[PDB]
């Protein structure tokens, strides 16, 4: 299945207290009223963050798995939350193929050169994106298909870790006695704060020409009248490189067909011109033995130009 | 193909629906409703074939309206047709008359600024502060320049205001003839002291160097300017503009100035209370129109935009590493910072400039304004004037200044003619 | 200098409150004027001279 | 200027100096033009009653030009500008309406 | 179009440009701020006419012939003779040009509903409702106004149109 | 420039080139500024 996001995935850009200020941000965002994925699992693409809300009262939703490989041989990011508290750790893992008395954790079997450590209905929101080597997780616990509102996501953490993510997947609490996954895409908003220094409303400034008019006034009321917001640049298609014929071909066809050659100590030596060359006819010839080009590549001997060969 | 893409709204508070016009793009070459305009293409509104007053122009003849729930486009009518019954033996001539009263509103001033060259260009840092040196005297024109055109905005408020050399003062007896000045004289009661109608005007309406200075004439002391005006031309006419003061009653007053424009003195003094009761319920109509002035709110606005915008020109690099000089300078080298900072010294002193330009641009459209402003005061309110449509629509009988925060509103008073019959 | 934040100007009491992960405040325009105190956990001004 | 205060008479308040324009006489200067502005300024004003109209046959009579004035026993017919009274006749005013 | 000039479809260029901040929504508003009062210009010459008059079918006025400047139906756009005679003596990168807001046609009209005021009644229809008078007695009247007898005009009024119609 | 330099030393010769395109362009609209005053003073006599 799939849904429509209305106005979510949206998170305080940075620290930097304010007021009543009509500011403008561009930055890593979901787009407001976006083609979001539903799940009820496999690995998913990360490509460039990725927006993750849920439902439940329950906490179905027992920690991700993140990196490269998603396999030994390589470390990776695990993220888990018993009922204690969430639990950062960074290792190289053996993974489960299906991860899940009252006696758990069966998700991995090794956690070998561990360079980090930590330890310490209702909608659960979470935006996770990885820039310059840095995990960044916002969140926010808020109680009430999802509804329709706005609500502004705050840090959780900050992992100073290295690690590359391309891939993920998800871990959920078996019965043994839901969840969105969006994507992040470079948009432009116009945040509106309160007094308190919370953002209380935004404007996507590209998805209808009137919001485009509201991002270029920075305000959220426009006034009648006719506002240029923008142009129409057409774009061009294809590539075509045209170029001469030949006529001159400066004929190799006698140099390599000579049919009394010279011996050695008495070598021939012929000079070409300003004439037209097409060595094709030499690499694709067939017949070869040796044939090593020291100065440039065999196949870039067209792309030239030299003076006396 | 490439053009402007601009946005046809009808206000946020009437609808989201909108229109978009790409400009000389010819609608084939675009990627409902679409409509071929000589200014492009229109897409998202209905063409019509009735001719409605103009909107919102579009260009070539071509506006849109918020008319027939939807948008539309349509070619804007001019006004109505008349036919004038003219023959060689006939003639119209009026019955009746109405008194008018509009508003004329005019600025006279903007706010004075400067700014520390300093302050700007390097911001308490010594190693800037000497690199200034040699650039010359770029500082002594810029505040010789922004100097100049602010003492000229003292003097455009003199030549408008102080165009009377005694304080007159009404009687306390304010009754003139059945005439109602109450609303134009000042109310023993406001804040200062403002008339009721001054008070709509006047309520409608230290960061890096970038220094505002106060004027010279306070708010209250234009109100006393205009307010002794208005008491010599109730008491005394025109003629306290010539030299001294000569009283006269207001209905005869009234009379010399209907001669003034062709109408003998006879039908002011037959119809007297008509006149008086027309002029009293026309002023009480400007209240109601006030509660307009953007003419003084677009001289507050484009100053504000361009003092922010000399802000914001403080966080370019003009081709430098960082746009801050404590930064270049402490992580580099000095013979490199010294080169970046003069980049960084060239591109603010460049946008610096920019903005005295354009304040000596601005500054003559400002005085041209007060130019026109003193030259009406004098014609219209010291005077009658048979300039056409100078002082007001209709045959000029006479004008009331009022004051606003930086400029003059004119209350023209004509008469106009009304229900004319047919005669040979 | 409050842990990289190099300025000048008077400090005072301020009466903002910022959200429990933010270190400074700006203004419109994008100037910093309140910081707080990173011993103390106090919201202080930065008016100019 | 030089067309409506040297080449005529003009109306306009203040526009060729202080008072009732007579005349004007140009001068040069160096890089400009200076204007002597000839102008009228009445003096010495005496007050008066008046009325608008006066009473004769039950009619009422207004002047042509100028104002009725009374010197405290006897009225009399002035034009605006300059203090001369003559007799009010016939001939100096019209009739219109009671 | 700022870019288009500057770099000119280049994203290596476009991208550096930026650093210098908004001297391309300067340039913007300084053009625009002055296109739009091309159009007030034009609207407060022209638009000195609330209804549009027009003179009626027959046309002998007096002796004074206005064929010359008023409107020719037989003519492109329906200018008058001397209008006509007036329009016949007088794309790249990120530069356009803007059409005005009044056609010439609606300027035409403009003009023409001025000259169908005053021919059929004078100054009046500035002060108020269009009130018709005689062309003769016009002529008359404004003789009178610079200090000129009215009979001057009544017995000379094959004279003084035929000096008009051949100035 | 973009095709005989490394992007280090292609980037000095692009300023050099929006400095000047940029002060040609941004002296053209000061003209028009200054001459828009003019026609409007015009127009102003005209409807006078
Ligand atoms: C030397 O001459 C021979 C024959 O004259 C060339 O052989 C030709 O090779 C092309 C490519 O395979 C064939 O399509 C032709 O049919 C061949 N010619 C004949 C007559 O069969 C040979 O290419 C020449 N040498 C070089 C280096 O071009
Ligand atoms: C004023 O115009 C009217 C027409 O509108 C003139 O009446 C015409 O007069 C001529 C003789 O001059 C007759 O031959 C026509 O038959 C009349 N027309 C009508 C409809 O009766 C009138 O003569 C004009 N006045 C002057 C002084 O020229
Ligand atoms: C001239 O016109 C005015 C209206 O503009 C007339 O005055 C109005 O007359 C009606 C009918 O008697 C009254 O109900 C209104 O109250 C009057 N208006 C005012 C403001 O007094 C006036 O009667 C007309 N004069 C003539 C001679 O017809
Ligand atoms: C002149 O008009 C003013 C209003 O602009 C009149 O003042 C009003 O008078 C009535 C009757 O006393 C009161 O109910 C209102 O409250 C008054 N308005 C204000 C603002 O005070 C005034 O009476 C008029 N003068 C004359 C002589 O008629
Ligand atoms: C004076 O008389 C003329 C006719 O000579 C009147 O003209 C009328 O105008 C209306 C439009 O306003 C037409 O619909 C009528 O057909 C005209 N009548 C005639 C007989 O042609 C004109 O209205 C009169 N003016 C006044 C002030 O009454
Ligand atoms: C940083 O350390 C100081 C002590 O050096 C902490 O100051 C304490 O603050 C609490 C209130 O929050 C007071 O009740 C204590 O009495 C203070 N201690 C002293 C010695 O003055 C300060 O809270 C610490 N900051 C953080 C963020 O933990
Ligand atoms: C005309 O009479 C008025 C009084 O009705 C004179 O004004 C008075 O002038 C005296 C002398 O300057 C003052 O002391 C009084 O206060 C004035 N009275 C008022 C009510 O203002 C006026 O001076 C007389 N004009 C002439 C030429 O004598
Ligand atoms: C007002 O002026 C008249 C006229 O000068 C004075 O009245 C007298 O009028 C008779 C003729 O009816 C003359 O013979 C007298 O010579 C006049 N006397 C004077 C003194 O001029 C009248 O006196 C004047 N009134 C006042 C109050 O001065
Ligand atoms: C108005 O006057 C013009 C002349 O100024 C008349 O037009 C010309 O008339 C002569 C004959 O007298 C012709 O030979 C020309 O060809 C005419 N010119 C044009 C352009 O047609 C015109 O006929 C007069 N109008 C009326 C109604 O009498
Ligand atoms: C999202 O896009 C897919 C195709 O990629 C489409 O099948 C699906 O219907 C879309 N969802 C919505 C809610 O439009
Ligand atoms: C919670 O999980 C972490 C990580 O596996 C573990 O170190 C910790 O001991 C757990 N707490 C309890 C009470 O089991
Ligand atoms: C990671 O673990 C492997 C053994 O699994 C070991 O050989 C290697 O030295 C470790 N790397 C580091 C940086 O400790
Ligand atoms: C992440 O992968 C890219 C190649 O896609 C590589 O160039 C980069 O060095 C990697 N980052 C880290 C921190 O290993
Ligand atoms: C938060 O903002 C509300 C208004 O939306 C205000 O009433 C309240 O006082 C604010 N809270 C704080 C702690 O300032
Ligand atoms: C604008 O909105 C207000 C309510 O906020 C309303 O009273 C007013 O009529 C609206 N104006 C228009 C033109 O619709
Ligand atoms: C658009 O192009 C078509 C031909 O493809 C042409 O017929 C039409 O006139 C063009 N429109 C304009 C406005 O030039
Ligand atoms: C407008 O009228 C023309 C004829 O003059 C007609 O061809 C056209 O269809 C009409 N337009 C509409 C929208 O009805």
């Amino acid at each position: 299945a799939y849904t429509n996001s209305f106005t979510r995935g949206v998170y305080y850009p940075d620290k930097v207290f304010r007021s009543s200020v009509l500011h403008s941000t561009q930055d890593l965002f979901l787009p407001f009223f976006s083609n979001v994925t539903w799940f009820h699992n496999p690995v998913l693409p990360f490509n460039d963050g990725v927006y993750f809300a849920s439902i439940e009262k329950s906490n179905i939703i027992r920690g991700w798995i993140f990196g490269t490989t998603l396999d030994s041989k390589t470390q990776s990011l695990l993220i888990v939350n018993n009922a204690t508290n969430v639990v950062i750790k960074v290792c190289e893992f053996q993974f489960c193929n299906d991860p899940f008395m009252e006696s758990e954790f069966r998700v991995y079997s090794s956690a070998n050169n561990c360079t980090f450590e930590y330890v310490s209905k209702n909608l659960r929101e979470f935006v996770f994106k990885n820039i310059d080597g840095y995990f960044k997780i916002y969140s926010k616990h808020t109680p009430i298909d999802l509804p329709q509102g706005f609500s502004a996501l705050e840090p959780l953490v900050d992992l100073p870790i290295g690690i590359n993510i391309t891939r993920f997947q998800t871990l959920l609490a078996l019965h043994r006695s839901a969840y969105y996954v969006g994507y992040l895409q470079p948009r432009t908003f116009l945040l509106k704060y309160n007094e308190n220094g919370t953002i209380t409303d935004a404007v996507d400034c590209a998805l209808d020409p009137l919001s485009e008019t509201k991002c270029t006034l920075k305000s959220f009321t426009v006034e009648k009248g006719i506002y240029q917001t923008s142009n129409f640049r057409v774009q061009p298609t294809e590539s075509i490189v045209r170029f001469p014929n030949i006529t001159n071909l400066c004929p190799f066809d006698e140099v390599f067909n000579a049919t009394r050659f010279a011996s050695v100590y008495a070598w021939n030596r012929k000079r070409i011109s300003n004439c037209v060359a097409d060595y094709s006819v030499l690499y694709n010839f067939a017949p070869f033995f040796t044939f090593k080009c020291y100065g440039v590549s065999p196949t870039k001997l067209n792309d030239l130009c030299f003076t006396n060969v | 193909s490439f053009g402007g893409v601009s946005v046809i709204t009808p206000g946020t508070n009437t609808s989201n629906q909108v229109a978009v016009l790409y400009q000389g793009v010819n609608c084939t070459e675009v990627p409902s409703n679409v409509f071929q305009t000589r200014a492009g293409c229109l897409i998202g509104a209905e063409y019509v074939n009735n001719s409605y007053e103009c909107d919102i122009p579009i260009g070539a003849g071509i506006c849109a309206s918020y008319q027939t729930q939807s948008i539309i486009a349509y070619t804007m009518s001019l006004g109505a047709e008349n036919s004038v019954a003219y023959s060689n033996n006939s003639i119209a001539i009026p019955t009746n008359f109405t008194i008018s009263v509009t508003t004329e509103i005019l600025p006279v001033s903007m706010t004075k600024t400067s700014v520390d060259c300093t302050m700007y260009i390097c911001g308490d840092s010594t190693e800037c502060s000497n690199l200034l040196l040699q650039y010359g005297s770029f500082c002594t024109q810029l505040k010789r320049a922004l100097t100049g055109i602010a003492v000229e905005q003292d003097k455009n408020t003199q030549e408008v205001f102080a165009q009377v050399k005694q304080i007159y003062k009404t009687p306390p007896i304010k009754y003139f003839g059945g005439f109602n000045f109450s609303q134009i004289l000042p109310d023993p009661s406001k804040p200062s002291k403002r008339s009721p109608i001054e008070d709509l005007l006047f309520n409608k309406v230290k960061f890096n160097g970038l220094t505002v200075l106060p004027p010279l004439l306070t708010d209250e002391m234009i109100a006393q300017y205009t307010s002794a005006l208005l008491a010599g031309t109730i008491t005394s006419g025109w003629t306290f503009g010539a030299g001294p003061a000569l009283q006269i009653p207001f209905p005869m007053q009234m009379a010399y100035r209907f001669n003034g424009i062709g109408v003998t003195q006879n039908v002011l003094y037959e119809n007297q209370k008509l006149i008086a009761n027309q002029f009293n319920s026309a002023i009480g109509k400007i209240q109601d129109s006030l509660s307009a002035l953007g003419k003084l709110q677009d001289v507050v606005n484009h100053n504000a935009q361009a003092l922010n915008t000399l802000v914001k020109q403080l966080s370019s690099k003009f081709g430098a590493i960082s746009s801050v000089l404590n930064d270049i300078l402490s992580r580099l080298d000095p013979p490199e910072a010294e080169v970046q900072i003069d980049r960084l010294i060239t591109g603010r002193l460049q946008s610096l400039q920019t903005y005295v330009t354009q304040q000596l641009i601005r500054a003559a459209e400002i005085r041209a304004s007060a130019n026109l402003a003193a030259t009406k005061m004098s014609e219209c309110v010291l005077g009658q004037s048979k300039r056409v449509d100078f002082c007001g629509k209709g045959y000029h009988l006479m004008s009331f200044p009022q004051s606003a925060p930086h400029g003059v509103v004119f209350l023209h008073v004509t008469y106009v003619p009304a229900q004319e019959k047919n005669f040979t | 200098n409050f842990n990289g934040l190099t300025g000048t100007g008077v400090l005072t009491e301020s009466n903002k409150k910022f959200l429990p992960f933010q270190q400074f405040g700006r203004d419109i325009a994008d100037t910093t004027d309140a910081v707080r105190d990173p011993q103390t956990l106090e919201i202080l001004d930065i008016t100019p001279c | 200027k030089m067309s409506e205060c040297v080449l005529g008479q003009s109306k306009r308040v203040d526009f060729c100096g202080k008072g009732y324009h007579l005349m004007s006489f140009p001068q040069s200067a160096p890089h400009g033009v200076v204007f002597l502005h000839v102008t009228y300024v009445p003096a010495q004003e005496k007050n008066f009653t008046t009325a608008p109209a006066i009473c004769h046959d039950g009619k009422a009579h207004f002047p042509r030009e100028g104002v009725f004035v009374s010197n405290g026993t006897h009225w009399f017919v002035t034009q605006r500008n300059f203090y001369e009274p003559q007799i009010i006749t016939t001939d100096n005013t019209f009739v219109s309406g009671n």
